[PDB]
């Protein structure tokens, strides 16, 4: 009883630190006896201990007296009336800032994250008030996963907490009982199916658990199911000749399909037939392709770099004028003693001024101040001020060059300088294909529309003239708006030539260097189709058409041009196929505007008539390959979502359409009101009442076939001015959308965690009701839905999505994440296709909104799995997390509701209203929607494993219905959205013997699926010759390569990172490509493009940047190590020749009985470069200092990484827009990025000029500058500034690699031309970095390889196989395996 | 051989002639042999 109290009394003053702030509470605690008082005092003490400890540790003075924020501001004498009332744990007041500290200790990760976000928002709310008050906030939180502190040792706090724990149960025995606040105290702060919660389930989990058993008969016999099936068919087939529809499934006549395609859009696209007409119309469609095919024909240009470099520091309209006199002056001492666009003296900012607004800004800015003497007061003072940004941050040599031009000015000369040069169609030659120069002009009219987001604010002749370089002669741009939005551009040449158009820069990155890769892609393709029947003059016609198509797609990129050319895969796979949905041609028709988007259609139809025309089925494999690749040609457009709001409205619409036709119940409450119960009554009643002739697309499952499925599984037979007003009147949402989204008050931040699971009803776990929120993902064709919820709900969902995963791991048909199953699926599909049996490559439609958690609940609470205490419970946790999901609450996104309210008020104050807008009208006549909750949800990707489980079993049942009726069991597969069905021989001889019966089979397999929730899409086929399981097509035998799928992916994703990693992503994606049939000569050109990008950023090309640009198909059997070693074995051709027999000797005498630790001593990393010399002397023969000292490459991250602790350590630590990334990588990598031995910052220019010019250093290039061909022993006035310390020898970095490459991939890597846990352990085998690599956790030669990997911090060779997944099966050409080294 | 149709008509159940690795018709063979010498499919010289 009181013994624990006495123990606490003797512990507090005798084992805890005695501080003044602690003493006040300690006396009160030890002086009280009543158990409730003892507990509250002890809790307060334990709270204040952590409070003061964390406050002192952060340096923030603790708020002992509970002073408010306004109190904190006023105690220093500052009056700030009006601020939210908060009590930070610690506070630091300085002259012009404020620091507020919040601390809290949580055990469960979920509540910890919730408290973290809550406190961050609470601190950030008053940011603007602090800013306008003249101060600023320093954000800081203290989230500690323990109660350790200065004032108490570990054992003291442990025993103290345990004593309060025991006293808490002792009090709980007495009348001190607390309902669930006791639970928060005791069980919180002291996964895998927490059953510790109570059970408040009553009179609602009886309706829900009753509808799942009313009507179903889940135990029918093994021959009362056959007699059930044979009375479900033949009650369909007898109602097919007059009743419902002819199966949606019709045979294919290829000519019929082609004519039906040709007759599409019988409005305006009307059969423009001849080629020459089509090309003549193409070469005039947009305004751009009307230039791209047109057949036309440094003292300055560096003063600008200086005048521009000192501009980012300041920006003012009173400036930028005398910043332009400095430039107009220079354009009077270079033509007078002798570009310029006619009114322009190109100013600093890519700006373009007029030579008459200058030379008139002065003479008022000057007359305001002896006019001739009035100059050289600002034309010299300005020079001195600009040179004031001198060697400050290394003001380079450009300072004395201008001291000659600028003072060379006068007023007898400045009264006519702009008065001297006072001079203020090309048609579409259409012969120009098979000509590089017509794409080699897009590749430079984009690089001058792309550089163009890289302008700045800069607040007629105000037009941001970029420059279009090209061979010699150059033409401009002219526009008026910067940033990344749209603007109306121009072009200028020597004549005017206003070729206006309207584009967006972000869409135009693909052709930025790529003139020899596109023109070779579209030249490989036409080497597939040297098909006989075409040898007549159609090959040139096809080539011109295909070229004029790629030009149109690149020049006029837009969403319609993507969806269109994407759809041409289904049509071709139907022309080669053998059955096809009747409603196909409504799945190809878009709406077309913008005559480019029509000529694309005309080209497509012409191409299809030409290839798939007469004489067909003589080479059909090659034409199929050609055309599927032309279908994938749609990746050349970027996937970057045209608009934001007009692509959020669309995703909400695609969510909310089916709910319109089923039921929705806007904005439920936290406690399910009777109306919600009534609406769920009605929906669960409609869901399970779908008669045997259904409306064929509506959600429902029929309780007469469903009974058969479940009862056949339980039984053992199936196993093994206007703007402002019109916006303020639409600012009424504030008047409508509320729809809202004693306890130890102080100690809430303390030990006691406020929110946590307790008694859980059937609706929600008592913390909330599984809230969510939706946003769109980004894809090529259409934007997929995405559901994202807070972390606690993301933790509950994992239990269901894991239980079902393991449960379906027992059954062997699904392939979603069972990767090993995919290989078997591929093997079986290939064996099938090789022979000619049908493949009903189906693809289900509306798999998101037509599946409901109610359905999995029905399917689970009816199965009869095994014994109790492990199965009888457990499933009573999935079957009560699913009930939670059934009542989820997605949230109508704020932009969408704002837009709908705006539209409503506009229309009402002042039709074509879509369905999901009339509902907004109904409700905004009353209350605005904010949350939608309905049965048919299956958040797309949330339960993407439960859905796979259900799909797998349903497909295992329907392929039994078909087996018992027709006589054959066809196997199947699944991914949770796609499928396949490989009918066997007996049902494939029938398609040639009788098609009218296999038509019924495909009519019925799509009718049962209707009687369940599975609706087959019109895009399915059944072909005796292709396949498409998860986008891996097949022809008879081999597989369609999809070249254009991988080229379009390598060319994108040049992400803003350190270039030594940007050039690692690409060296992965290139092996990804060569896995399939992208020929090697194209991969080289992709790599050359990437290097040209970097070289345009002005980044020195050190020999480890990007792989060899001379490759054998040797991307087999080589890691990233072999590419780089084969590079450095060609960059220094004959030095490498000894350092590759020294390594042979080293490997000879390291593996059996020598080295293994003393190699590390000779690795000598402790000191400087004579290790190569001593190691050559150790076991070899003459090796001069020439190999060692001479070859040396400049290395930017030699001492510290370059800004924006080894590598493999960071990677293991990592196991616990795209055209606005480049426009930034070209900005950081030019400024102060490299770092010195003292945390200093330099430029790459000041450092890359001295290493070649201002020393006895020889630096000539071989396409990549291997600077300082000597650095003789680095015997030198070393460490000049950095350019000598910062460059490491080459022929050593070759040794460590050409050894690491020799245990990892073989011994041949020297002759004359596994996983995370392991790596952590053999990093542990030297324990110095473990102090940093351990606390973040909450074989034969591997030691050598990991050791050589740690030092070489640029390069992979172990940390590769544990960072990027390689591939297993390669298909490679046979004209690349003959040219091998 | 393996399957039973022109590896290139993708049709024509059975009347074809044997290549080195696939089947080809009377036809099929004419319209290829009139353009080139190799079997553009099996990378071998066509039959005669
Ligand atoms: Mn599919
Ligand atoms: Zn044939
Ligand atoms: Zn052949």
């Amino acid at each position: 009883m009181d013994e624990i109290i006495s123990e606490l009394r003797e512990l507090c003053l005798n084992y805890i630190e005695q501080d003044e702030r602690l003493s006040r509470q300690k006396l009160n605690f030890l002086g009280q006896r009543e158990p409730r008082m003892v507990l509250i005092e002890g809790l307060k003490l334990l709270s204040r201990c952590i409070e003061i400890d964390s406050a002192d540790k952060s340096g923030c003075t603790h708020n002992h007296d509970d002073k408010s924020v306004e109190t904190i501001l006023v105690e220093s004498g500052i009056v700030c009336p009006g601020l939210p009332l908060i009590i930070p744990d610690g506070y630091k007041l300085i002259d012009n800032s404020l620091i507020l500290l919040e601390c809290f200790v949580r055990s469960t990760p979920a509540s910890f994250e919730k408290k973290f976000i809550e406190d961050t928002n609470k601190l950030a709310c008053i940011r603007e008030d602090l800013a306008v008050a003249g101060v600023t906030l320093v954000p800081i939180v203290d989230g500690r996963c323990d109660y350790d502190n200065s004032f108490m040792p570990e054992w003291a706090n442990f025993k103290f907490r345990d004593l309060l724990f025991k006293l808490l149960e002792y009090s709980n025995q007495n009348e001190k009982v607390f309902e669930e606040s006791e639970y928060f105290r005791l069980c919180e702060s002291l996964m895998d199916s927490m059953k510790i919660l109570k059970d408040a389930r009553s009179t609602h989990n009886d309706e829900i658990m009753r509808m799942c058993h009313e009507g179903i008969n889940p135990n029918m016999s093994c021959d009362d199911v056959v007699f059930g099936i044979n009375s479900l068919f033949s009650r369909f087939r007898r109602d097919l000749e007059s009743g419902k529809l002819k199966r949606n499934f019709q045979k294919v006549n290829p000519e019929g399909l082609i004519k039906e395609f040709s007759e599409l859009y019988e409005n305006l696209a009307d059969s423009d037939d001849i080629l020459t007409l089509s090309r003549e119309a193409v070469e005039s469609c947009p305004l751009m392709r009307f230039i791209t095919a047109e057949t036309h024909g440094t003292e300055y240009e560096r003063l600008l770099s200086m005048l521009n470099k000192v501009k980012s520091l300041k920006l003012l309209n009173t400036r930028r004028r005398q910043l332009l006199n400095l430039d107009v002056l220079c354009l009077s001492s270079l033509i007078k003693q002798s570009c310029y666009s006619s009114v322009n003296d190109r100013l600093v900012s890519f700006h373009s001024t007029k030579e008459e607004f200058i030379r008139l800004l002065r003479n008022r800015k000057k007359s305001k101040v002896r006019a001739s003497i009035s100059e050289f007061i600002a034309k010299i003072q300005k020079c001195l001020l600009v040179v004031g940004l001198s060697f400050e941050h290394y003001g380079l040599s450009e300072h004395l060059e201008q001291e000659c031009h600028i003072p060379f000015t006068e007023f007898e000369n400045f009264m006519k300088i702009g008065a001297h040069p006072i001079m203020y169609y090309n048609f579409q030659p259409s012969t120009e294909q098979l000509k590089n120069i017509q794409s080699l002009r897009r590749l430079s009219s984009v690089c001058l529309a792309l550089t163009n987001s890289m302008k700045t604010s800069s607040v007629c002749k105000e037009v941001f003239c970029q420059v279009i370089k090209l061979d010699s002669e150059e033409y401009h741009l002219l526009y008026q708006k910067t940033g990344e939005s749209s603007r109306c551009y121009s072009i200028q040449g020597p004549d005017g030539h206003l070729i206006s158009f309207y584009a967006d820069p972000k869409r135009f990155f693909l052709p930025i260097f790529s003139d020899e890769v596109l023109y070779n892609m579209i030249d490989i393709m036409i080497s597939w189709i040297r098909s006989c029947p075409d040898l007549k003059d159609c090959l040139t016609d096809i080539e011109v058409a295909l070229r004029t198509l790629l030009l149109l797609m690149l020049t006029n990129p837009t969403k319609r041009n993507q969806k269109q050319v994407q759809s041409v895969r289904y049509l071709v796979m139907a022309i080669v196929s053998d059955f096809s949905s009747t409603s196909l041609m409504d799945k190809l028709r878009e709406d077309l505007i913008t005559p480019a988007e029509k000529v694309v259609y005309k080209l497509l139809r012409f191409l299809i008539k030409t290839i798939f025309g007469t004489g067909e089925k003589v080479l059909l494999s090659a034409k199929f390959k050609f055309m599927l690749n032309v279908s994938y040609l749609c990746h050349l457009i970027t996937k970057e979502t045209p608009d934001r709001l007009t692509d959020q409205i669309k995703c909400f619409e695609k969510f909310f359409e089916p709910k319109s036709q089923f039921g929705f119940f806007v904005n439920p409450k936290e406690a399910i009101t009777p109306e919600e119960e009534c609406v769920f009554y009605e929906q669960m009643k409609r869901f399970t009442s779908k008669e045997i002739d259904c409306q064929h697309t509506t959600p429902g499952v029929n309780l007469e076939a469903f009974s058969l499925m479940v009862s056949s599984f339980n039984n053992g037979t199936l196993i093994f001015y206007e703007y402002k007003v019109s916006k303020l009147v639409s600012r009424l949402v504030i008047g409508s959308k509320g729809e809202e989204t004693m306890s130890a008050a102080l100690k809430n931040l303390c030990f006691y965690s406020e929110e946590s699971p307790t008694s859980y009803t059937s609706v929600g776990p008592d913390s909330g009701r599984l809230k969510f929120a939706l946003s769109y993902k980004e894809q090529v064709g259409g934007n997929r839905e995405l559901y994202i919820g807070d972390l606690r709900t993301k933790m509950f969902t994992r239990l269901i999505e894991d239980y079902f995963e393991s449960f379906s791991s027992f059954f062997s048909g699904s392939c979603l994440n069972n990767d090993k199953e995919f290989e078997n699926a591929i093997l079986s599909m290939t064996i099938n296709v090789r022979e000619g049996f049908l493949n009903y490559s189906m693809d289900h439609s509306k798999w998101g909104p037509m599946m409901c958690p109610f359905l999995f609940l029905m399917f689970l609470q009816n199965l009869k799995l095994g014994d109790d205490q492990y199965v009888r419970s457990g499933k009573d946790h999935v079957s009560t997390l699913l009930t939670w999901h059934m009542h989820k609450l997605v949230e109508v996104p704020f932009p969408v509701v704002n837009a709908m309210m705006k539209s409503y008020v506009k229309s009402k104050l002042k039709e074509t209203t879509v369905t999901e807008r009339i509902f907004r009208q109904y409700f905004e006549m009353g209350i605005v929607p904010s949350h939608i909750s309905s049965l048919i949800d299956m958040g797309q990707g949330i339960l993407h494993n439960a859905s796979d489980f259900y799909g797998l079993l349903s497909e295992r049942f329907i392929n039994y219905c078909i087996g018992v009726i027709f006589g054959e069991r066809p196997e199947a597969y699944t991914s949770s959205d796609d499928q396949i069905t490989l009918f066997d021989r007996r049902l494939s001889d029938l398609v040639v013997s009788d098609p009218e019966e296999v038509l019924v089979l495909l009519e019925f397999q799509s009718h049962l699926s209707g009687l369940l929730n599975k609706f087959i899409s019109p895009k399915s086929v059944a072909g005796r010759f292709a396949a498409e399981f998860k986008s891996r097509f097949y022809v008879w035998g081999e597989e369609v390569p999809l070249l254009t799928k991988f080229v379009s992916a390598a060319l994108h994703n040049v992400k803003c990172k350190e270039p030594h990693q940007l050039c690692e992503t690409i060296d992965t994606i290139a092996d990804q490509a060569i896995a399939n049939g992208v020929p090697v000569s194209l991969v080289n050109s992709i790599q050359r493009r990437t290097l040209d990008l970097l070289k345009y950023a002005n980044f020195p090309l050190d020999p480890f940047l990007l792989n060899t640009n001379t490759d054998v198909k040797d991307w087999l059997d080589g890691s990233r190590g072999y590419r780089i070693q084969r590079l450095i074995e060609e960059l220094c051709p004959n030095e490498t020749k000894v350092v590759r027999k020294l390594v042979r000797k080293l490997h000879h005498k390291l593996k059996n009985g020598e080295f293994n630790e003393e190699f590390f001593l000779d690795l000598f990393n402790r000191d400087k470069k004579e290790a190569i010399l001593q190691l050559g002397d150790l076991l070899g023969l003459e090796e001069d200092l020439n190999q060692l000292a001479d070859v040396n490459w400049l290395n930017l991250n030699e001492m510290f990484p370059l800004r924006m602790i080894p590598s493999l350590i960071k990677t293991l630590q990592n196991k616990l827009c795209i055209s606005s990334g480049f426009i930034g990588l070209c900005k950081t990598l030019g400024s102060r990025c490299v770092r010195n031995k003292n945390r200093e910052n330099l430029y790459i220019k000041k450092l890359l000029e001295d290493l070649t010019t201002d020393d006895h250093v020889t630096r000539v290039c071989n396409r990549d500058g291997i600077t300082l061909y000597i650095c003789d022993k680095q015997s030198h006035p070393e460490a000049h500034r950095d350019h000598i310390c910062l460059l490491r020898p080459l022929l050593w970095d070759y040794i460590c690699i050409s050894l690491s490459n020799s245990f990892e991939l073989g011994v041949w890597v020297l002759a004359e031309p596994k996983v995370n846990l392991n790596q952590v352990i053999q990093s542990v085998r030297r324990l110095y970095p473990k102090i940093f690599e351990d606390q973040l956790l909450p074989i034969k030669f591997l030691d050598l390889c990991v050791l050589i990997d740690i030092n070489s911090e640029s390069l992979s060779l172990i940390s590769h196989v544990v960072k990027w997944k390689r591939d297993e099966h390669y298909t490679v050409l046979f004209s690349d395996l003959a040219n091998s080294h | 051989l393996g399957p039973l149709s022109c590896k290139s008509c993708w049709q024509k159940f059975d009347s074809l002639v044997r290549c080195h690795d696939h089947y080809l018709c009377r036809h099929c063979l004419n319209l290829l042999l009139s353009v080139s010498d190799r079997c553009p499919l099996c990378k071998y010289p066509l039959p005669t």
